C-alpha cells in the first residue's frame, strides 16, 4: 500500500527501500535494525532506465523533511501512524507543525486509563 | 628622580571592526555609546577589499576615546574580564598597551537580542604630566628622554596598582 | 497515535497483532542541542554559555536521572519545552541562572540530598561555562515574582509546611476568582466538572 | 483552580488537568452539554494550586508529563531547630517556654521512624507536633504534671500508632528480642531527665 502510494518510473526502484524501511526499521524497539538496510540500500539504488518525466517553535531538519513525506503520504493515504519515542520528545508537535503545510485539521486529545471500546 | 612625573592614563580607546555598514554597525555604535556616554565615531574603509567585502569610504567600524576616571572604570571593568593577565607583548615600546575581549557583555551591560554580541577591546595610552608640551599649539616640543613612557616603566606600573599579572617571556 | 516503548518502561502492555499490521510505524526521536541552542539564547549578548550549559546540563541531568525504572528519582523529569521557560525568562545571566535553574530540575527532588547534587552540579557549571538562607530567599523572590507574572505553579511538599503562604499571599494579593476545593480519596474527573459548575452566581 | 488534596486522589483528575494545559481541552469531551454539538476549548484556562508528593501515605504519584509542564516548588517540611521551634512556640509561650524544647526534639526523631504504611494514624508531621503542643497548653504548675502530661500526650499516637505492643507465636527462625513500644518508650526516660 506504500509502493502504489507514489507513482513514478524512477521512484518505483527507489520506493522499495523507503517502503521496506518505513515499516520495520522505524517500528523496531530494539537495536536489531542496524543490519537490515545494507541489502535494501544496495539493492534499491541505481537500476531504473526511466521513462516517466519525474512528474506525479524549534524546527528540525529531520521532522521538517524526513517526516513530512512519509507522514503526508501515510496520513493522506488513509493509515493510522503511531508515534514511538520518549515522553514529550516532540511526537505531538510533529502533527501540528506538519499540519500547517497542507489543508488538514489536527485535534490533540488526552486519553486516560478509562478509555475502553464503549 | 620622581615627583610630578607620575603616570596618568592619557586615554582609553575602544574600537569595533565590522566588515560592513548598516544595522550591524549602528548596533556596534549603540554599544560604544551606552558604554561611554559619549557618542562614538565612525571610520570609513581606506581602500576597497573584496575578500573582506568592503568598499572605499564604506563606514566599517566605530570607536570612541575616553579620558579620566571614566577611563579607569572601563579599563578595570574589562581588565577584569581578562582575569588581570595580559602578556609581555600587548605593551608598546613607547609604553602604551591593549587587549581585546569578545563578548561585550562580560563587563556589566545586559544582553538585548536586538543588539547582538560584540567584542570588547580598546587601547590604553599612557603618559606623564607635561604631555601638553607635545600637543598644544604654540612652542610645540618633544618630551625629554628621561620623561618618556617606556615598556619597562609601564609594565612595572601595571604589575603594581591593579596587582594584575604580566605573563610570557 | 503516539506513546512510549513497551521495553523501555516497565509495566506497559504491548499492542495487538491485528492492529500492528494496519498501523504505520513512525519513529520520532528528540531534537538536537544545536537546533535548540538558537532558540534558548536570545542574541549574542547573553553568550553561548547559558544555551550550551542549559542543554549540556539538562542532557546529562535528564539522562542521569530519568523517570523510568532505571533511574532513582522518578519525580525529576524535564523536556525541550521546559528549557524555553527558564531560558526565555532569564535574559540577564550572571547569578539568575542558578536560582532560575534550581527550581526546574533541582526542585523536583524529594529531600535536600537530591537537590544538593543537582543544584550544586547545575550551579557549578555556570562558573566553568563562562570565564570570569540564600536558597530560600533566592527562590522566594523568583517564585513570588514569577507567580504574579503567570504560569502553572505547583507547590509540592508537606501539608502546612509553607505551601499555604504562597497560595494565600498570591491569592490575597491579586484579584482572582477564588475557587478553593478540598480534594479527598474520592476525587476523580467528575469533581472538577461538578465543582466548577454553580460556583460563581447562578441564582 | 485551588486544589488541596489533589495528589491524594486515585485514578481520575489528572486527565483533565494534563489535557487542559497541554491539549487545551477538557478531556475527551464535556459531561454536561456534550453530545454532537460544540467542543470544549480552553484558550484562557489557567491552573494554580499546590498539593503533596507521591511518596506520602495514601497519596498517588503524578505523571512526568504533567509534572514536567508545571514548575515544581522545592519546599519540604520545616527543620527541628527553627521550623519546629518557631512553629511550636506559638501558643505554648503563655504556659511554659522551657517545656517546648524537649517536645520538638522527640517528635522529629519518632516522626521519621513511624511510617504511614502501617496504620492510618501512623503518619506524622506538623499536625502531631501542633496538636500535641497545642493540646498540652493547660496542665499543672509542677514538673511532674508537665513532664507526665507532655510525655504521655505524644504517646497517645506513638504507642497507639502500632498494630500491637507484643506478639507471641511459634515461628521458624523468627524470634522477637525486643518489643515495638520499648524502643519508643525508652527515650522518654532519657528525654524527660535530660531536658528537665
Amino acid at each position: 500500500l506504500y509502493v502504489t502510494d507514489i507513482i513514478h518510473i524512477y521512484g518505483l526502484r527507489r520506493s522499495l527501500y523507503d517502503g521496506f524501511c518505513m515499516s520495520f526499521l522505524t517500528l523496531l524497539d530494539q537495536k536489531s535494525e542496524a543490519i537490515l538496510k545494507p541489502v535494501i540500500e544496495k539493492f534499491t539504488l541505481g537500476r531504473l532506465k526511466n521513462v516517466k518525466s519525474i512528474m506525479s517553535y524549534i524546527i528540525t531538519p529531520f521532522v521538517e523533511k524526513n517526516m513530512m513525506n512519509l507522514v503526508r503520504a501515510t496520513s493522506g493515504k488513509r493509515f493510522p501512524v503511531l508515534i514511538q519515542g520518549p515522553t514529550s520528545s516532540g511526537k505531538t508537535s510533529m502533527i501540528k507543525y506538519l499540519a500547517d503545510i497542507t489543508g488538514h485539521k489536527f485535534v490533540r486529545i488526552n486519553n486516560h486509563e478509562h478509555t475502553d471500546l464503549q | 628622580q620622581n615627583p610630578m612625573r607620575d603616570l596618568k592614563i592619557e586615554k582609553l580607546v575602544l574600537n569595533i571592526s565590522v566588515g560592513e555598514s548598516g544595522d550591524r554597525l549602528t548596533r556596534a555604535s549603540k554599544v560604544l555609546e551606552q558604554l561611554s556616554g559619549q557618542t562614538p565615531v565612525q571610520s570609513k574603509a581606506r581602500y576597497t577589499v573584496r575578500t573582506f567585502g568592503i568598499r572605499r569610504n564604506e563606514k566599517i567600524a566605530v570607536h570612541v576615546t575616553v579620558r579620566g576616571p571614566k577611563a579607569e572604570e572601563i579599563l578595570e571593568r574589562g581588565l577584569k574580564v581578562k582575569e588581570y593577565q595580559l602578556r609581555d607583548r600587548n605593551f608598546s615600546a613607547t609604553g602604551n598597551f591593549g587587549f581585546g575581549i569578545d563578548e561585550h557583555i562580560d563587563l556589566g551591560i545586559k544582553y538585548d537580542p536586538s543588539i547582538g554580541i560584540f567584542g570588547m577591546d580598546f587601547y590604553v595610552v599612557m603618559n606623564r604630566p607635561g604631555a601638553r608640551v607635545t600637543r598644544r599649539k604654540r612652542c610645540k616640543g618633544t618630551v625629554g628622554n628621561s620623561h618618556k613612557t617606556t615598556k619597562e616603566d609601564t609594565v612595572s606600573w601595571f604589575k603594581q596598582k591593579y596587582d594584575a599579572d604580566v605573563l610570557d617571556k | 497515535a503516539t506513546q512510549n516503548p513497551p521495553g523501555i518502561y516497565g509495566g506497559r502492555k504491548i499492542l495487538s497483532r491485528a492492529f500492528r499490521n494496519r498501523f504505520l510505524e513512525l519513529h520520532f526521536d528528540d531534537i538536537p542541542q544545536d537546533e535548540l541552542e538558537i532558540i534558548l539564547r536570545e542574541r549574542c549578548q547573553i553568550a553561548p554559555s547559558y544555551a550550551k550549559k542549559i542543554v549540556e546540563v539538562y542532557r546529562q541531568l535528564s539522562i542521569e536521572r530519568s523517570a523510568s525504572r532505571l533511574f532513582e528519582q522518578k519525580n525529576s523529569f524535564a523536556t525541550l519545552r521546559d528549557l524555553f521557560r527558564w531560558a526565555l525568562r532569564d535574559a540577564v545571566g550572571y547569578e539568575q541562572l542558578a536560582a532560575s535553574g534550581y527550581m526546574l530540575l533541582a526542585e523536583r527532588c524529594r529531600t535536600p540530598q537530591e537537590k544538593v547534587t543537582v543544584k550544586k552540579t547545575l550551579e557549578k557549571v555556570m562558573k566553568v561555562k563562562l570565564d570570569m538562607t540564600k536558597g530560600m530567599r533566592r527562590l522566594s523572590v523568583l517564585v513570588s515574582s514569577c507567580l504574579k507574572n503567570k504560569e502553572p505553579v505547583l507547590l509540592v511538599g508537606e501539608t502546612g509546611c509553607g505551601k499555604t503562604t504562597i497560595c494565600q499571599l498570591l491569592a490575597q494579593f491579586m484579584g482572582r476568582e477564588l475557587i478553593t476545593l478540598n480534594a479527598h480519596q474520592n476525587t476523580e474527573t467528575g469533581d472538577i466538572l461538578g465543582a466548577q459548575r454553580p460556583v460563581r452566581n447562578r441564582s | 483552580f485551588l486544589l488541596d488534596e489533589i495528589s491524594l486522589a486515585d485514578d481520575s483528575v489528572l486527565e483533565r488537568l494534563n489535557s487542559v494545559l497541554e491539549p487545551e481541552r477538557s478531556l475527551l469531551l464535556a459531561e454536561q452539554g456534550s453530545s454532537d454539538s460544540l467542543v470544549t476549548a480552553s484558550e484562557n484556562f489557567q491552573f494554580f494550586a499546590t498539593m503533596n508528593p507521591g511518596g506520602d501515605y495514601g497519596k498517588k504519584e503524578l505523571s512526568p508529563a504533567l509534572r514536567n509542564r508545571f514548575t515544581e516548588i522545592w519546599v519540604p517540611s520545616m527543620e527541628d531547630f527553627n521550623d519546629v521551634n518557631m512553629i511550636v512556640s506559638s501558643r505554648l509561650l503563655e504556659d511554659l517556654k522551657d517545656l517546648a524544647n524537649p517536645i520538638v526534639k522527640f517528635s522529629e526523631w519518632f516522626g521519621k521512624k513511624l511510617g504511614g504504611g502501617n496504620a492510618t494514624s501512623g503518619v506524622i508531621s506538623l499536625r502531631d507536633i501542633l496538636a500535641w503542643v497545642e493540646f498540652i497548653n493547660k496542665v499543672f504548675p509542677k514538673i511532674q504534671n508537665k513532664s507526665t502530661a507532655l510525655i504521655q500526650g505524644a504517646s497517645m499516637v506513638f504507642i497507639d500508632a502500632l498494630g500491637t505492643n507484643n506478639t507471641a507465636y511459634l515461628a521458624e527462625n523468627e524470634n522477637d528480642l525486643k518489643s515495638l513500644r520499648t524502643e519508643c518508650i525508652i527515650q522518654l526516660l532519657k528525654l524527660c531527665g535530660d531536658d528537665l
